[PDB]
C-alpha cells in the first residue's frame, strides 16, 4: 500500500528523469563527402586529381561529423534508457522508519525567517541542477544548434569554396 | 532585453547610499568636465575649423 | 569479540533516537518548542562563581 | 546658448532619469560592517535622501 | 543572434569522472575458479629463456 | 564577467564557431579577462545529492588603524606594566 | 570622559569619503594637466565603484584618451 | 575488512612479518581499529591501505 | 512549571546562508523596536512598555502622543524624583541635543548616597574605579546616554502631570536598591574588571559584532543609533555586559527587571499602565509578564531533524548504486570507487586507502553481493 | 542485555540517527563554549556556524571538531576540511570508514 504522500513524492521525482529532447535543438544532417558532387574528388571519375592531403583532410572532416552525429544519437538513446530504468526501478527507502531512512511524516520543515528574496545566482542551487551523474551521456554530447541559415557563410561560401579552380600539375 | 524581461532580473545591488551619491555627483562632474573641455577645444581649433 | 561493541547506554540511545519524536533535553530553555519540555534543575550553588562565561 | 547652470540641471536630470540608479534595483547597506546590515540612518535622513 | 539565444549551445568539454569504473577487468575474488592466491603464486616462478615451454 | 568556472563553460554563446558567422572579434572580449574567481577559498564536499561549495573566510582585509591602536593598547599597557615590576624588583 | 576621545573613532575615518566639491567648483579655462588629470581621477573612480558597465566601458575609452 | 576471530584467525594469504614482538598500544574503550593483517602497513599494527596495493587475500581486522 | 522560553537571544537566521544582499535582519524599526503591547486577561489589564534610550526626539514625541492618545490609568517611568525635579525646573527645551546639553546637570540625580564608613568608603573606592572602567569599555559618546533619562521621560511625565494620572517612579540604572545590591556583592575590581574586558571577546564572531556595532554608532549618531536599536542588538549588548561582569550583570539586568515587573503586575493602580524603561529591561519584562499571564504566543514544536532531506539522500545512493551497476554490467567490470562524488577530504585519489561498499561475515551471507554489478540481474534490477 | 549488532556500517545505513547524534553533540559542545550565542539557538541539519557574512570561527569549528570526535571514537582531519555547518559535519562523519 501506498500513501498519498508516498504517491506524490513518486510523481514529483519521477521528473527529474525526463528526456530534454535534444532533437530539436540540433541539426541532424550528415554531410556528404565532395566526391558526390565534385569530379575531381571521386576516384572513378576520368578528371580525378590524385591529392593525398586534400582528399585526406575533406574525408577527415566528413568522417569527423558523420560520427559527431551518430555518437549523439546512440548518447541520446543510453540517456532515454537509462532515464526509463532509473523512473521504473524500485525505492526502497520509502517503506524505512521515518526520521531514520526516511523523511518524518510531517515533511520538510523551513525552521528559518529569511527577510529578503534569494538571489536567482546561487552558485549550490545552479550546479546541483546543471550537473548530475545521471545525465552523463546527454552533457557531452557535441551538435551544431538549431540556428537561422546566413548566406554569405551557409550558401555563399560553399559555392566559391566548390568553385575553385583544380590544377592537374 | 528580452531575457530579462521573461526572467526578471539577478537580484539587488548591495551598495552604500554614501557610494551611490558621490557616484552620482562623479557622473555630474566628468559631465561637467566634458562641457568644459569642449568649449576649450572648440576655442582652441577654432582658426582651423 | 566478533562485534563491534557498543555500550548500553549508547544502544539505549540509539532506541530513543529511533522515535520520531526524539530531542536534546539537557537544555536550560526550551529551544525547539517542545510542550513537555521540563526545565532541568540548574547546577549553580549560593557563590555563583562558575556562572562567569 | 549652452549655459552652465541650464546645462548642469539637464545633466542631472538625464543621470538621474538614465534608470540606472533606480531605488528599487540597489539594497541600501552600511558597507563598512563586518556583517550585511541595512541602512541604520535616521527616518528624517532616509525622507531627505 | 535571436535564434542562437533562443536554443541551448553545445556543450563545452568537462574533465570529471562520472561513474568511473575499473580499467582492468573484475577485481580477483577470494575464491572461485582463480583467485588472487593464484596471481600470488607466479612471481617466483618467472623465467624468461632462450627456448619454448 | 563570470566567477565560476561551471557557470563560465556551461552555456557559451560567443564560442569561435558562433562570431565567426559575423566575423567580428572585439578586444573586450578576450578569455583572458573574460572569467575570474573570488580570492576566498572555496572547496567543495558531497551533499546530500550533489557536491557543494563551502567558503572558507578568516579574516577580513580592510581594518584600520585606529581599531588596531584600541585593540593594541592593552598589550602596550601590559608591556609598561611588566617594566615598572622588574624595575621595582 | 578619555573613551570619549580615544575608541570614538570619526565619522571620516570609517565611512568613505565623499568628492572635495571645492576642487571642481570654479575650475581654469585651459584643459591643462589638472583638469585632465581630475577627469582621470573622477573616472578611474566611478569605474572601480560604480556597477554600470555601460558606462564604464565608455569611461574606460575616454581614459585611454 | 573481517571481524575479530575469537582465538581462531588463520590469515587467507601469508603475511609479511612487520615484527617479531609485538607492540604495546593503549586502546581506547569503543574506538575502531583496523588491524593490518598483511603485514605492509606504513602506520604500524594498524591498516594504511598498502594491503589494496599488495597482491594478497589478507584483509584488516577491524574490531 | 517554569516558562523556560528563549530571552536575550541575538543572533539572526542561523539557518540562513545570508551575505552580499541576502541580509539576515532590518534592525531599523524606529516604532516596533521600543513599542510592546501586553494583556493580562484575567485581570482585564493592558501594559504599553516602551523601551528608551534616552536619545531620540522622534521616540520622546511619539511616546508624548501616545500617552495622549491612550489616556492610560496609571504611568510608571524609570526615574527618581530629583530627577524630575531638575527637568521641570528645566523648561521651554524640545529638541534632545538641547537636553543633551544638560546632560551633566542631570547626572546629579545619581545621589547614590551613603555615609563614609570605612567599609562604604572602600566600596565608593572599588565601585567608582569599576564605574570608570566600565565606561571606558562601553565608549559611548554624549549623544548616546541610555541611562541618562531625558525628553521622552519628561514628556510622559508632563503629559502625565496634565492628565492627573499617578506617576510611579522606578528609579535610575543604578539606584539606592541597585548601589545595595552592589554593596552585598564583593566581586568588584578595576583590575579584574579590565582583564575580563578584554579578555571577553573570546570569538572572532564577539569581536566582529562589536566592531560592528560600535562603528554604526560611530558613523550615525546618538539618534540614529536609537532609532536603529533592535532587539537583537539589545540582546547582543546584554550579552556584552554579561561577559564583561557576569556578578554586576545579575543586579543590573535580571534583578532590576525583576522589580520593575513586580512594580507593573502587584502595585499598579489602573488597568491601563504606560511603561517607560531602559530598552534592555524591556526583555525580561516582557518574558516574565508572559510567563506570569501564560499568555505566550504559541509556537510550534521544531523537530531538530525536520530540515534534513533523508528522502533525498536516499534517492540519490540509490541512483548512484544503480547507475554504477549499469556501467559496470555495459563494461563487464566493476566500479573502480563507491564515491557518488569525487571528493579530496579522503586521499583515494592519490593513495592506497579505496572506498569499496563490500563487506560480508562469512560465505554464505547473503549480503555478499551487495554493492556489486552481481547483484542486479540483466535488468538492471536487484535481486 | 542487548546484543550489539553484527553488522559494521550502522551510521551509514542510518542517516537519520547519525545526524540526530552529530545535532546533539555539536548542540551539546556549542551551549558549554559560548552558552550566550547558542543557549537560546536550535540546532537542526540546516544550521550553520560563520557570521552573517559567512565568515568562519575556527576556534568554534575545532570545538565542534573535538565534539564529533568524542562522540563518534574518530579523528577528524583538521586541515583538510573546516566545520562550518552540521552538513559538513554529517559529510564528514559519513565518510570517514570507521564511525560508532
Ligand atoms: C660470557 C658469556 C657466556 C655465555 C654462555 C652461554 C649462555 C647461554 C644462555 C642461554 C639463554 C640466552 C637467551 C638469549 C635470547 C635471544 C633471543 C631473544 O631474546 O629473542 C626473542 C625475541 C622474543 O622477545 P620476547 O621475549 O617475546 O619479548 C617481546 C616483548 O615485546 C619485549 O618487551 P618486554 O615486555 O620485555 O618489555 C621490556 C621493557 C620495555 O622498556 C624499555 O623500553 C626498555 C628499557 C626500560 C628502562 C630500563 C633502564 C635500565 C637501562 C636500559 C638500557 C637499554 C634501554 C634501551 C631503550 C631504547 C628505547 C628506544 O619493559 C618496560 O616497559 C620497562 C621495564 C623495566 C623494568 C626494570 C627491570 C630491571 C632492569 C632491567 C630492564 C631491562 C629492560 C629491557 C631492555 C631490552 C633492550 C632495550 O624475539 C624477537 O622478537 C627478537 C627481537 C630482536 C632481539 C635482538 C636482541 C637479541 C639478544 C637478546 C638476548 C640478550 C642476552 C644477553 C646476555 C649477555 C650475557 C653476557
Ligand atoms: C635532570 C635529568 C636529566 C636527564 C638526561 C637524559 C637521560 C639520559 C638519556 C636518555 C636517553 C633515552 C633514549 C630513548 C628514548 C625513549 C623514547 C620514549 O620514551 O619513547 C616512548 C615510547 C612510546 O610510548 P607509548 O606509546 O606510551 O608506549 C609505551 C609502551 O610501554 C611501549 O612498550 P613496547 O613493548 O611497545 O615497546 C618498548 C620496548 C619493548 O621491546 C624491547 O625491549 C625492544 C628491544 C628488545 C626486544 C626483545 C625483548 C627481549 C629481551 C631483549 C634483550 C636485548 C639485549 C641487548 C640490547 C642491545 C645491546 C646492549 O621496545 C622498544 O622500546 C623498541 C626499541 C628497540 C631498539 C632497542 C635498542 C637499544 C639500544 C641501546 C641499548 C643500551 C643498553 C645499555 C645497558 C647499560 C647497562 C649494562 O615508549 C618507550 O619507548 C618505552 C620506554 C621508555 C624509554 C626508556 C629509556 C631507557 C634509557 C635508554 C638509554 C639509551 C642509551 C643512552 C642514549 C643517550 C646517551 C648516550
Ligand atoms: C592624633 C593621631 C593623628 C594621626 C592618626 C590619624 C588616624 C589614623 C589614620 C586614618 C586614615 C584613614 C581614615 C580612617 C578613619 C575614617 C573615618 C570615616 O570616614 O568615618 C566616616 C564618618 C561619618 O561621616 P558621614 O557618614 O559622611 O557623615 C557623618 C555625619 O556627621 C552624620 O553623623 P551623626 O551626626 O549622625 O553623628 C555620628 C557621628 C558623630 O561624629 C562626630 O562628629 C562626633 C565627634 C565626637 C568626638 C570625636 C573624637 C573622638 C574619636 C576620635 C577617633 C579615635 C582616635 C583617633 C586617634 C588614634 C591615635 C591615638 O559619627 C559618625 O558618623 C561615625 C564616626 C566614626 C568614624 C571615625 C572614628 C575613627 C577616627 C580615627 C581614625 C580611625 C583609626 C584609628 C586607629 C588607632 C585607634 C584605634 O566621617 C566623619 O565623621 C569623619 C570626620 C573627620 C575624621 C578625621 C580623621 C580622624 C580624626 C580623629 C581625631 C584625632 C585628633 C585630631 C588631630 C588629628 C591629626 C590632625
Ligand atoms: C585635642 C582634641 C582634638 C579633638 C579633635 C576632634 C575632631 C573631630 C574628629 C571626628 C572623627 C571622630 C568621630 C567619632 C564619633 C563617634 C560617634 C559614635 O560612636 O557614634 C556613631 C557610631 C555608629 O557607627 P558607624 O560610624 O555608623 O559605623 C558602624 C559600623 O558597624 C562600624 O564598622 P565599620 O563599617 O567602620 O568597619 C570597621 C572595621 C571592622 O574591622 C575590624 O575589626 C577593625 C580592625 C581591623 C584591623 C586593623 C589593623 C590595625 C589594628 C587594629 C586593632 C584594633 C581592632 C580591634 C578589632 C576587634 C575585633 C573583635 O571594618 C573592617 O572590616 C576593617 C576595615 C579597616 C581597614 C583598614 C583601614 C586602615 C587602618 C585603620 C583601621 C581602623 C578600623 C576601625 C577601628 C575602630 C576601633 C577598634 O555609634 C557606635 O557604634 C557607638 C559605639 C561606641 C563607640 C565608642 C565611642 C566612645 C569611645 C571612644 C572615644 C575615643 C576618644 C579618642 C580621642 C582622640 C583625640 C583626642
Ligand atoms: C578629582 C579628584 C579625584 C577624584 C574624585 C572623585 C571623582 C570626581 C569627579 C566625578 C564625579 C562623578 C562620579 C560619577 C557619578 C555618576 C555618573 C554617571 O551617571 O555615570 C554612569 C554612566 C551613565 O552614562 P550613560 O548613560 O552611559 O551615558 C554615556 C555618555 O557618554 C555620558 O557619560 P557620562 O558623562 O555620564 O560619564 C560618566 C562618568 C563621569 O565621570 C568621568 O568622566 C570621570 C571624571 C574623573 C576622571 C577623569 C579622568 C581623565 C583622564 C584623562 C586626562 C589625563 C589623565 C592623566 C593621568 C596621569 C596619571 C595616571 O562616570 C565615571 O566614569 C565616574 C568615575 C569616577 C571615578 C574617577 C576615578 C577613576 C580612576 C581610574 C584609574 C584607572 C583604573 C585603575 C588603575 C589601572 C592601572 C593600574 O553609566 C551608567 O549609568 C552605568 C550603569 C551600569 C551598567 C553599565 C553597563 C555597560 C555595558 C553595557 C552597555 C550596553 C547597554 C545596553 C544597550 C544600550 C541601552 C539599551
Ligand atoms: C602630597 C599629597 C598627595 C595626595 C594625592 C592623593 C591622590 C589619591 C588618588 C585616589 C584616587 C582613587 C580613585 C578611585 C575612586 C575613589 C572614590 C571616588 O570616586 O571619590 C568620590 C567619593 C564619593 O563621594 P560622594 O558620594 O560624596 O560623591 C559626590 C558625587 N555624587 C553626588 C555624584 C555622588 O568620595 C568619597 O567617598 C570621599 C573621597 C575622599 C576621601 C579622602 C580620604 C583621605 C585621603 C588622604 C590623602 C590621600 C591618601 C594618602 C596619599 C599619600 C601620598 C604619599
Ligand atoms: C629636536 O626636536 C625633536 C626631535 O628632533 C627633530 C625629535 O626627534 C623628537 C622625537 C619625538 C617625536 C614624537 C617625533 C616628532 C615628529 C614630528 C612632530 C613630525 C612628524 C609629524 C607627523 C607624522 C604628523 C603628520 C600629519 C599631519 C600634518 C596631519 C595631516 C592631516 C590632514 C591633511 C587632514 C586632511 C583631511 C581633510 C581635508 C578632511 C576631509 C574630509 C572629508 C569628509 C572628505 C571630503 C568630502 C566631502 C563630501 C566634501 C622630539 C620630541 C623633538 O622635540
Ligand atoms: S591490512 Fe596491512 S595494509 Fe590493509
Amino acid at each position: 500500500k501506498l500513501t498519498a504522500s508516498d504517491e506524490a513524492y513518486l510523481n514529483e521525482v519521477r521528473q527529474r528523469y525526463v528526456t530534454p529532447d535534444m532533437e530539436k535543438w540540433a541539426y541532424l544532417d550528415y554531410k556528404k563527402h565532395p566526391s558526390t558532387t565534385l569530379s575531381h574528388y571521386d576516384h572513378k571519375s576520368k578528371d580525378y586529381v590524385e591529392s593525398e592531403r586534400d582528399d585526406y583532410n575533406a574525408d577527415v572532416a566528413t568522417n569527423s561529423h558523420n560520427k559527431l552525429i551518430d555518437d549523439f544519437k546512440r548518447n541520446l538513446q543510453m540517456q532515454r534508457k537509462v532515464h526509463d530504468i532509473l523512473q521504473k526501478m524500485d525505492r526502497p527507502y520509502l517503506r524505512g522508519v521515518p526520521g531514520v531512512t526516511k523523511n518524518i511524516s510531517a515533511g520538510l520543515q523551513d525552521y528559518s525567517a529569511p527577510v529578503s528574496k534569494k538571489s536567482q545566482s546561487d552558485p549550490n542551487d545552479f550546479y546541483r541542477d546543471a550537473y548530475r551523474n545521471e545525465n552523463r551521456w546527454i552533457d557531452q554530447s557535441v551538435f551544431t544548434p538549431k540556428t537561422s541559415k546566413m548566406t554569405h557563410y551557409d550558401v555563399e561560401w560553399p559555392k566559391e569554396l566548390a568553385s575553385r579552380p583544380v590544377t592537374k600539375k | 532585453k528580452q531575457f530579462e524581461e521573461r526572467y526578471g532580473r539577478a537580484g539587488q545591488i548591495n551598495i552604500s547610499k554614501v557610494t551611490y551619491s558621490t557616484l552620482i555627483d562623479v557622473e555630474k562632474a566628468v559631465l561637467k568636465m566634458d562641457r568644459l573641455f569642449r568649449k576649450v577645444a572648440k576655442f582652441e581649433n577654432r582658426a582651423f575649423i | 569479540r566478533k562485534e563491534l561493541w557498543r555500550s548500553q547506554d549508547a544502544l539505549q540511545e540509539e532506541e530513543l533516537m529511533v522515535n520520531e519524536n526524539w530531542y536534546p533535553k539537557n537544555t536550560q530553555y526550551n529551544i525547539y518548542n517542545q510542550p513537555d519540555f521540563i526545565k532541568p534543575k540548574s547546577g549553580s550553588g549560593a557563590a555563583a562563581d562558575d556562572i562567569r562565561i | 546658448p549652452e549655459d552652465e547652470g541650464i546645462e548642469q540641471q539637464l545633466d542631472q536630470q538625464e543621470v538621474l532619469l538614465s534608470g540606472r540608479y533606480d531605488p528599487k534595483l540597489y539594497d541600501f547597506q552600511e558597507g563598512y560592517t563586518k556583517n550585511p546590515e541595512d541602512d541604520q540612518t535616521s527616518l528624517i535622513e532616509k525622507k531627505a535622501f | 543572434v535571436q535564434s542562437q539565444h533562443s536554443v541551448p549551445a553545445s556543450p563545452i568539454r568537462n574533465q570529471r569522472h562520472i561513474n568511473p569504473v575499473r580499467e582492468s577487468g573484475p577485481l580477483p575474488s577470494y575464491d572461485g575458479t582463480y583467485t588472487m592466491e593464484d596471481i600470488r603464486a607466479v612471481f617466483y616462478n618467472t623465467t624468461v629463456g632462450r627456448d619454448y615451454c | 564577467m563570470f566567477r565560476w568556472l561551471f557557470l563560465y563553460w556551461y552555456n557559451s554563446t560567443d564560442t569561435p564557431s558562433a562570431i565567426a558567422k559575423v566575423n567580428l572579434w572585439s578586444y573586450i572580449n578576450l578569455r583572458l579577462f573574460k572569467a575570474r574567481l573570488s580570492s576566498s577559498i572555496a572547496y567543495y564536499i558531497l551533499g546530500l545529492n550533489n557536491l557543494e561549495l563551502k567558503k572558507l573566510k578568516i579574516f577580513y582585509k580592510n581594518t584600520y588603524f585606529d581599531y588596531i591602536y584600541l585593540k593594541s593598547i592593552p598589550c602596550l599597557f601590559l608591556i609598561i606594566f611588566f617594566t615598572n615590576l622588574y624595575l621595582f624588583l | 570622559m578619555i573613551w570619549k576621545y580615544l575608541q570614538r573613532t570619526n565619522r571620516g575615518n570609517i565611512i568613505q569619503a565623499g568628492l572635495q566639491h571645492r576642487k571642481f567648483e570654479n575650475l581654469p579655462f585651459k584643459q591643462n594637466f589638472d583638469n585632465l588629470t581630475k577627469a582621470y581621477d573622477l573616472r578611474m573612480w566611478y569605474i572601480s565603484n560604480s556597477p554600470h558597465e555601460a558606462k564604464n566601458l565608455e569611461y574606460v575609452n575616454e581614459l585611454e584618451a | 575488512s573481517i571481524p575479530y576471530q575469537e582465538g581462531k584467525y588463520r590469515p587467507a594469504s601469508i603475511p609479511m612479518v612487520a615484527g617479531f614482538f609485538p607492540y604495546n598500544c593503549y586502546l581506547q574503550q569503543g574506538k575502531v581499529y583496523s588491524w593490518c593483517s598483511c603485514g605492509i602497513s606504513q602506520s604500524g599494527p594498524w591498516c594504511d591501505g598498502l594491503c589494496n596495493s599488495v597482491v594478497t587475500r589478507c584483509r584488516p581486522v577491524v574490531f | 512549571m517554569i516558562s523556560a522560553r528563549a530571552v536575550h537571544r541575538f543572533l539572526r537566521n542561523p539557518n540562513l546562508e545570508t551575505g552580499a544582499a541576502f541580509r539576515a535582519g532590518t534592525r531599523f524599526d524606529p516604532f516596533k523596536n521600543t513599542l510592546t503591547v501586553l494583556k493580562d486577561p484575567q485581570n482585564g489589564r493592558t501594559l504599553y512598555l516602551i523601551g528608551t534610550t534616552n536619545s531620540s526626539t522622534l521616540l520622546a514625541n511619539r511616546t508624548k502622543d501616545l500617552v495622549q492618545k491612550e489616556k492610560p490609568d496609571a504611568v510608571f517611568v524609570q526615574t527618581n524624583k530629583e530627577w524630575w525635579n531638575l527637568a521641570k525646573n528645566i523648561q521651554d527645551v524640545k529638541c534632545q541635543q538641547e537636553l543633551n546639553r544638560y546632560n551633566d546637570l542631570l547626572s546629579q540625580a545619581y545621589t547614590l548616597s551613603l555615609d563614609n564608613t570605612i567599609r562604604n568608603l572602600v566600596f565608593k573606592a572599588k565601585f567608582y574605579s569599576w564605574l570608570f572602567v566600565i565606561n571606558w569599555f562601553k565608549a559611548f559618546p554624549d549623544d548616546f546616554h541610555p541611562f541618562i533619562p531625558g525628553l521622552e521621560m519628561k514628556f510622559a511625565i508632563e503629559e502625565a502631570n496634565k492628565q492627573n494620572i499617578p506617576v510611579v517612579l522606578g528609579g535610575l540604572e543604578v539606584d539606592d536598591v541597585t548601589l545595595s545590591a552592589l554593596k552585598v556583592e564583593p566581586r568588584l575590581d578595576p583590575f579584574s574588571q579590565l582583564y575580563y574586558g578584554y579578555r571577553a571577546l573570546h570569538n572572532s564572531f564577539w569581536r566582529r559584532e562589536h566592531f560592528d556595532n560600535y562603528a554604526t554608532l560611530d558613523v550615525v549618531g546618538g539618534e540614529a543609533y536609537a532609532e536603529s536599536m533592535d532587539r537583537f542588538r539589545t540582546n547582543w549588548f546584554v550579552k556584552y555586559f554579561e561577559k564583561l561582569a557576569p556578578y554586576q550583570k545579575k543586579i543590573i539586568v535580571d534583578q532590576k527587571d525583576l522589580d520593575l515587573f513586580y512594580a507593573l503586575y502587584r502595585d499598579t493602580p489602573g488597568k491601563k499602565i504606560v511603561a517607560v524603561v531602559n530598552q534592555w529591561h524591556v526583555p525580561g519584562i516582557e518574558n516574565h509578564w508572559k510567563s506570569a499571564t501564560n499568555t505566550h504566543e504559541p509556537l510550534k514544536a521544531i523537530n531538530p531533524i525536520g530540515d534534513m532531506d533523508i528522502n533525498k539522500y536516499m534517492e540519490s545512493q540509490l541512483v548512484n548504486d544503480t547507475l554504477r551497476a549499469f556501467v559496470s554490467k555495459v563494461g563487464k567490470t566493476e566500479p573502480a570507487t563507491w564515491k557518488n562524488y569525487s571528493t579530496i577530504y579522503h586521499k583515494d585519489n592519490y593513495e592506497a586507502e579505496r572506498v569499496r561498499h563490500v563487506a560480508f561475515v562469512d560465505h554464505k551471507d547473503p549480503h555478499m553481493y551487495h554493492g556489486l554489478p552481481q547483484d542486479y540481474d540483466d535488468n538492471i534490477k536487484p535481486k | 542485555y542487548n546484543f550489539p549488532e553484527y553488522r559494521t556500517g550502522g551510521v551509514q545505513a542510518n542517516p537519520g540517527i547519525t545526524a540526530k547524534r552529530i545535532i546533539k553533540c555539536i548542540g551539546e559542545r556549542l551551549r558549554k563554549y559560548d552558552p550566550a550565542r547558542w543557549e537560546n539557538v536550535p540546532i537542526t541539519f540546516k544550521t550553520h556556524f560563520r557570521d552573517e557574512n559567512g565568515y568562519s570561527d575556527v576556534a568554534t569549528s575545532i570545538q565542534i571538531h573535538d565534539a564529533l570526535e568524542r562522540e563518534f571514537g574518530i579523528d577528524i582531519k583538521d586541515r583538510l576540511a573546516l566545520v562550518t555547518d552540521v552538513e559538513t559535519a554529517f559529510y564528514i562523519v559519513m565518510s570517514h570508514h570507521d564511525p560508532l
